[PDB]
RNA sequence: UAGCUAGUAGGUGGGGUAACGGCUCACCUAGGCGACGAUCCCUAGCUGGUCUGAGAGGAUGACCAGCCACACUGGAACUGA
RNA sequence: CCCGCAGAAGAAGCACCGGCUAACUCCGUGCCAGCAGCCGCGGUAAUACGGAGGGUGCAAGCGUUAAUCGGAAUUACUGGGCGUAAAGCGCACGCAGGCGGUUUGUUAAGUCAGAUGUGAAAUCCCCGGGCUCAACCUGGGAACUGCAUCUGAUACUGGCAA
C-alpha cells in the first residue's frame, strides 16, 4: 500500500566562511487510498537522496482519516500558518478539483471528489499540513453517534 | 379594436405562428393582452399541429374582438372540418 | 379595511396642513442588517387639530396640492 | 473537421493501442511502440499534473475521432445531465453513430464507420443518416441499405468484429447486414483503461 | 468592518485605470507618424530600439514601438497602431501592426508571420 | 457591558470545553433555559439545574467523551449587531446535518431538523458543531 | 458642492383642465426641502435580459421584446378619438 | 428533399514549443540583430533571437490587440484585517444615531406560517417535440432571491405597560 507521490523539490542555501553549499528539501505524501495519509518533509545533499530521506520519515509520520465512501463528511476548515483551507465534500460526480500540493495529499488518501480551495498563502509545505489537521479534524457519523450517546440513525436519520 | 391574430415566430422557412390575442395598432410580434394556443403550417400528418383553445376565444369574441382571415378558418378547422 | 398609515408627526405650522414622519423597519440588500429608515409625508387636515411631535394614522387620497396628495384618518395618542 | 495525418503516430505518443490503425491485422508490432513518439522518444518525460489530465484527454478523443470544440460540448452536456460527470462524457461519446456502427462490426477502423455513416449506407429506423456526432438513442435498430449492402469493404470488416470483445449493451444480426442498439453502455461493460477522472478535472479550472 | 460601518460607508471598490490611452476601447487606431529614430532601454539590456512618434487620429502625441528587423516607416507614412508596452523602453506603451497599411511586412520571416505582416513562401 | 447574555453563555460553554471544566454557573433567564435544555435533549450537556429563587444560578455540566471534549465548535449567529432570520426551505444544516442549529420559532425553541419537519423557520440563534 | 428656495410652502376665492392639482391668478399666512444628502456639479435612456461567477456579487444594456424620449436648432398652436 | 452520372478526383489552417504552459536537437546575426505577458533571454558552444527542422497545439480557422468578469478571501455580506508588515483619532465629555440586564402582563411593527392576487412574453432551467443530427426553432411545467393584501403561529426583536 504504497501509492507515494512527490509535492514539492525546493534547493535552500546555509552561507558560511567558505561560500554558499546548496541543499535540497523534498516534500512527500504517502498514504494506501483508503483513509491514510502521510507528509514527510526530509533534506539532504543532493535531490535524489533528499526524496528517500523524506519518503522514510512519511511512512511513519501516518494519520487516519474517516471517509464516506470516496469523499468527506462535511465541509472543513483546517487553518496553519497562513494556509486556510477549504474543502466541501461533494457527491459521487466531478473529480478532485483542488490546487497542486492540496490535491496530491487529497487523492493518495483515498477522497476521489471534493470541492476545495486554499486561501491566504499557498506555500506546499503548510497547505499539505493544512489540508491533513482538517482532514484529521474531520470526523464521521459513526464517531458523532457514540459521542452523544444517542443514536445513529436519529441524529442522521 | 382588440384582435385575435397570429404573431408569427419561428426560423427562416420554418415559421411557427403564435395565434394571440393583441391591439390591432400595437404591432405583429409585439404587444399582447394574452396568448390563446398556437399553430404550425409545418407539422405533417404526426403527433402534434394546432392547439387553440376555445374557452379563451369566446370571452374575447363573446365580448368585442375581431377574427383574422386565418385565425377565422382555425376555427372552422379545429370544429368539424373533417 | 382601508391601507393606513401609522406615522410621527414633524411640524405643523403651516395651515390647514401637516408634516409626518413614517418608520419603516427595512433591511440592508448586501450587508443583511437592519435599518431604521424615515419616510417623511405631507398630510392634509382640518384645522390646528394634532399639534408637533405625536402618533398620526394617516390614509392615501387625492391629491389637493402640489405634494401633500395623503390625509389625516384620526389621532391616536395625543402630544405630550 | 478530421485529423487526416498520420494515425499510428498518435498511439505512439499516447503509448496504448488506439484502435486507429486497428484494421484487418489484429496486432501491429509495426511502429516502435510506445519508444518513439517523434525524434525525441527516448527522451523520458517529467510529465506534470497537467501533462497527464491533457493526454488522458487527447486519448478519448483520438480514439473516438472527435475535436475539442465538440468534446468541450460533450462535458457541457455530461455536467448537466443526472448523475456521474465523469460517466455521462464518455457514455455520450459511445452513443454516436460512427461509434455505433464500429463496435456493431461494419467498420474495421473507427474512421471507416464515419465514413460509412457519411456516404449514405448506413441508415437507422428507416431514415438515411449522415451524420457521425448523431446521437443514437436507447432501443434503436441500425442497418446498412440495400444498395451498398454486403460491398468488399464490409464483409472483411465484419469478420474482424468476431476477434473483438464485442460489447454487451447492443447486439448484431451479421447475416443481412442489421444492427439493435438496445441499452445505454454502462462504465464497467467497456474499455476499463481510460480514466474519465482526469478529464473532469482539465475542463473544471 | 463593523457592518453598520459598512451601511453608513459602503466598500468603496477599487477603479483601476487602463494602461494604454488609445481610447473609447479601439483594438487599434491610425496614425500619421512623425520622427522615426532609436533609443536605448534601461539596465541589463543594451540596444538600438526601433520606435517612432505616432500623431494619432483622436488627437493623443504617443510613441510606438516597431517590431521585426528592418522597416519602411519614414517621416510620415500612415501606420496602425495596436495596444501592449514593450517593458524597457520608459515611455513607450504601443506597438505598429506589421502588414498593416502602409507599415510593410518583414523581409525574410516565416515562421510567426501573422506577427509581422508577412505573406507564404 | 453586557449586551448580548446569549452569545456569553456560548463563550462560557467553549471556554469551559477548553479548560476541561466539568460545570459552568450563569446568570439565568428565559431564553437561557430553552437553549440549554435543547442541547441536553440531543445531548451536548449532561444534565442542568436552576438553583436560586431572586438571583438564580444556571449552571451547566459539560460533557466529555473520550480526553477530547463534545462541543467541537459553538457559535453566535443571530447576534444582536445583525439579526439573521431564515425562511423554511432556507434554513441551515451545520456540519452536513451532523451538528445543529438552535432556532428560535413560535412553536418554542427548537433544532433546525425539528423546524423543517414542523413545517416553519425563524431566528437561528447558534449553530453547534 | 451645506445650504438651497419667493408661485417658493400652505389657505380662501375666481378662472382654466377630459380629469385633480400654484396647473394658473388675486389676497392671506411663513413656510417647504436639507446630514436616512437638499443644492450644484459630471456622466447616463430605462427594463426583460446579456456576459461572468461555486454562489453572493461584478460589469453591461448591440441584436429580439416592453416603456420613455427625440425628428435640421428654438418656440407656439391648428386639426383630430 | 430524392434519384442517376463521373472520378480521390475540388477541398487547409496559424500559434508556440526557457519558466508559468502540453512541446528541443542545431546551424546562431556575439548585450549587434532582436525577443518579451510576467521572471527575465542575447557578451564565439542557447530549448528564450532569424532561419532551416522534429514535434507541441490547435482547426476553417488560428493568432495579436481592446474590452468585462474570473483567479483577487488584492473593498472580504457570505469571506480579510489594524503590538512590530499599510492601518487605534493625543486624551476626554456628549446630543443625533447603533446596541441594551431581567419576570409577569398586553399588542403584533419586525419576525415566521398559510392563503389569494400578481411577478408581460421571450430568455434560463427540466420534461418534451420538431426539422438527416446539430446549432436553431418549438409544446408543456418549474422559476421570476418580488411585492401587495387577507388571516394566523408570538419563541425571538421592538413598541405600550407593571
Ligand atoms: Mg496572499
Ligand atoms: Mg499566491
Ligand atoms: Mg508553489
Ligand atoms: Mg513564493
Ligand atoms: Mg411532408
Ligand atoms: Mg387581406
Ligand atoms: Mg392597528
Ligand atoms: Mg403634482
Ligand atoms: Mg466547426
Ligand atoms: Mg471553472
Ligand atoms: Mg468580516
Ligand atoms: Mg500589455
Ligand atoms: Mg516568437
Ligand atoms: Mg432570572
Ligand atoms: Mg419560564
Ligand atoms: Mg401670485
Ligand atoms: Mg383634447
Ligand atoms: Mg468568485
Ligand atoms: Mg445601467
Ligand atoms: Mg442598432
Ligand atoms: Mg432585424
Ligand atoms: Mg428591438
Ligand atoms: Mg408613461
Ligand atoms: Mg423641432
Ligand atoms: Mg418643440
Ligand atoms: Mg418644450
Ligand atoms: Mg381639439
Ligand atoms: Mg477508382
Ligand atoms: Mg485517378
Ligand atoms: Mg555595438
Ligand atoms: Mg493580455
Ligand atoms: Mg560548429
Ligand atoms: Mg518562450
Ligand atoms: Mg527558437
Ligand atoms: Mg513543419
Ligand atoms: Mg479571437
Ligand atoms: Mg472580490
Ligand atoms: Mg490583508
Ligand atoms: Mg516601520
Ligand atoms: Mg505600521
Ligand atoms: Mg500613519
Ligand atoms: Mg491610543
Ligand atoms: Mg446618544
Ligand atoms: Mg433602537
Ligand atoms: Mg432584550
Ligand atoms: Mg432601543
Ligand atoms: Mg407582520
Ligand atoms: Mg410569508
Ligand atoms: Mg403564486
Ligand atoms: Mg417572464
Ligand atoms: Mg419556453
Ligand atoms: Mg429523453
Ligand atoms: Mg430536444
Ligand atoms: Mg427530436
Ligand atoms: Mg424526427
Ligand atoms: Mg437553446
Ligand atoms: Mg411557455
Ligand atoms: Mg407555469
Ligand atoms: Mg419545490
Ligand atoms: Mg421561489
Ligand atoms: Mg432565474
Ligand atoms: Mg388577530
Ligand atoms: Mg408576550
Ligand atoms: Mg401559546
Ligand atoms: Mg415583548
Amino acid at each position: 500500500e504504497l501509492q507515494e507521490k512527490l509535492i514539492a523539490v525546493n534547493r535552500v542555501s546555509k552561507t558560511v566562511k567558505g561560500g554558499r553549499i546548496f541543499s535540497f528539501t523534498a516534500l512527500t505524501v504517502v498514504g494506501d487510498g483508503n483513509g491514510r495519509v502521510g507528509f514527510g518533509y526530509g533534506k539532504a545533499r543532493e535531490v535524489p537522496a533528499a526524496i528517500q530521506k523524506a519518503m522514510e520519515k512519511a511512512r511513519r509520520n501516518m494519520i487516519n482519516v474517516a471517509l464516506n465512501n470516496g469523499t468527506l463528511q462535511h465541509p472543513v476548515k483546517g487553518v496553519h500558518t497562513g494556509s486556510r483551507v477549504f474543502m466541501q465534500p461533494a457527491s459521487e460526480g466531478t473529480g478532485i478539483i483542488a490546487g497542486g500540493a492540496m490535491r496530491a495529499v487529497l487523492e493518495v488518501a483515498g477522497v476521489h471528489n471534493v470541492l476545495a480551495k486554499a486561501y491566504g498563502s499557498t506555500n506546499p509545505i503548510n497547505v499539505v499540513r493544512a489540508t491533513i489537521d482538517g482532514l484529521e479534524n474531520m470526523n464521521s457519523p459513526e464517531m458523532v453517534a457514540a459521542k452523544r450517546g444517542k443514536s445513529v440513525e436519529e441524529i442522521l436519520g | 379594436m382588440v384582435t385575435i391574430r397570429l404573431a408569427r415566430h419561428g426560423a427562416k422557412k420554418r415559421p411557427f405562428y403564435q395565434v394571440v390575442v393583441a391591439d390591432s395598432r400595437n404591432a405583429r410580434n409585439g404587444r399582447f393582452i394574452e396568448r390563446v394556443g398556437f399553430f404550425n403550417p409545418i407539422a405533417s400528418e404526426k403527433e402534434e399541429g394546432t392547439r387553440l383553445d376555445l374557452d379563451r376565444i369566446a370571452h374575447w369574441v363573446g365580448q368585442g374582438a375581431t377574427i383574422s382571415d386565418r385565425v377565422a378558418a382555425l376555427i372552422k378547422e379545429v370544429n368539424k372540418a373533417a | 379595511k382601508i391601507r393606513t398609515l401609522q406615522g410621527r408627526v414633524v411640524s405643523d405650522k403651516m395651515e390647514k396642513s401637516i408634516v409626518v414622519a413614517i418608520e419603516r423597519f427595512v433591511k440592508h440588500p448586501i450587508y443583511g442588517k437592519f435599518i431604521k429608515r424615515t419616510t417623511k409625508l405631507h398630510v392634509h387636515d382640518e384645522n390646528n387639530e394634532c399639534g408637533i411631535g405625536d402618533v398620526v394614522e394617516i390614509r392615501e387620497c387625492r391629491p389637493l396640492s402640489k405634494t401633500k396628495s395623503w390625509t389625516l384618518v384620526r389621532v391616536v395618542e395625543k402630544a405630550v | 473537421a478530421r485529423y487526416l495525418g498520420p494515425k499510428l503516430k498518435l498511439s505512439r505518443r499516447e503509448g496504448t493501442d488506439l484502435f486507429l490503425k486497428s484494421g484487418v491485422r489484429a496486432i501491429d508490432t509495426k511502429c516502435k511502440i510506445e519508444q518513439a513518439p517523434g525524434q525525441h522518444g527516448a527522451r523520458k518525460p517529467r510529465l506534470s499534473d497537467y501533462g497527464v489530465q491533457l493526454r488522458e484527454k487527447q486519448k478519448v478523443r483520438r480514439i473516438y475521432g472527435v475535436l475539442e470544440r465538440q468534446f468541450r460540448n460533450y462535458y457541457k452536456e455530461a455536467a448537466r445531465l443526472k448523475g456521474n460527470t465523469g460517466e455521462n462524457l464518455l457514455a455520450l461519446l459511445e452513443g454516436r453513430l460512427d461509434n455505433v456502427v464500429y463496435r456493431m462490426g461494419f467498420g474495421a477502423t473507427r474512421a471507416e464507420a464515419r465514413q460509412l455513416v457519411s456516404h449514405k449506407a448506413i441508415m437507422v429506423n428507416g431514415r438515411v443518416v449522415n451524420i457521425a456526432s448523431y446521437q443514437v438513442s436507447p432501443n434503436d435498430v441500425v442497418s446498412i441499405r440495400e444498395k451498398a449492402k454486403k460491398q468488399s469493404r464490409v464483409k472483411a470488416a465484419l469478420e474482424l468484429a468476431e476477434q473483438r470483445e464485442k460489447p454487451t449493451w447492443l447486439e448484431v444480426d451479421a447475416g443481412k447486414m442489421e444492427g439493435t442498439f438496445k441499452r445505454k453502455p454502462e462504465r464497467s461493460d467497456l474499455s476499463a483503461d481510460i480514466n474519465e477522472h482526469l478529464i473532469v478535472e482539465l475542463y473544471s479550472k | 468592518a463593523t457592518v453598520n460601518q459598512l451601511v453608513r460607508k459602503p466598500r468603496a471598490r477599487k477603479v483601476a485605470k487602463s494602461n494604454v490611452p488609445a481610447l473609447e476601447a479601439c483594438p487599434q487606431k491610425r496614425g500619421v507618424c512623425t520622427r522615426v529614430y532609436t533609443t536605448t532601454p534601461k539596465k541589463p539590456n543594451s540596444a538600438l530600439r526601433k520606435v517612432c512618434r505616432v500623431r494619432l487620429t483622436n488627437g493623443f502625441e504617443v510613441t510606438s514601438y516597431i517590431g521585426g528587423e528592418g522597416h519602411n516607416l519614414q517621416e510620415h507614412s500612415v501606420i496602425l497602431i495596436r495596444g501592449g508596452r514593450v517593458k524597457d523602453l520608459p515611455g513607450v506603451r504601443y506597438h505598429t501592426v506589421r502588414g498593416a497599411l502602409d507599415c510593410s511586412g518583414v523581409k525574410d520571416r516565416k515562421q510567426a508571420r501573422s506577427k509581422y505582416g508577412v505573406k507564404r513562401p | 457591558s453586557m449586551q448580548d447574555p446569549i452569545a456569553d453563555m456560548l463563550t462560557r460553554i467553549r471556554n469551559g470545553q477548553a479548560a476541561n471544566k466539568a460545570a459552568v454557573t450563569m446568570p439565568s433567564s428565559k431564553l437561557k433555559v430553552a437553549i440549554a435544555n435543547v442541547l441536553k435533549e440531543e445531548g451536548f450537556i449532561e444534565d442542568f439545574k436552576v438553583e436560586g429563587d431572586t438571583k438564580p444560578e444556571l449552571e451547566l455540566t459539560l460533557k466529555y467523551f473520550q480526553g477530547k471534549a463534545v462541543v467541537e465548535s459553538i457559535q453566535r449567529v443571530s447576534r444582536p449587531g445583525l439579526r439573521i432570520y431564515k425562511r423554511k426551505d432556507e434554513l441551515p444544516k451545520v456540519m452536513a446535518g451532523l451538528g445543529i442549529a438552535v432556532v428560535s420559532t413560535s412553536k418554542g425553541v427548537m433544532t433546525d431538523r425539528a423546524a423543517r419537519q414542523a413545517g416553519l423557520g425563524g431566528e437561528i440563534i447558534c449553530y453547534v458543531a
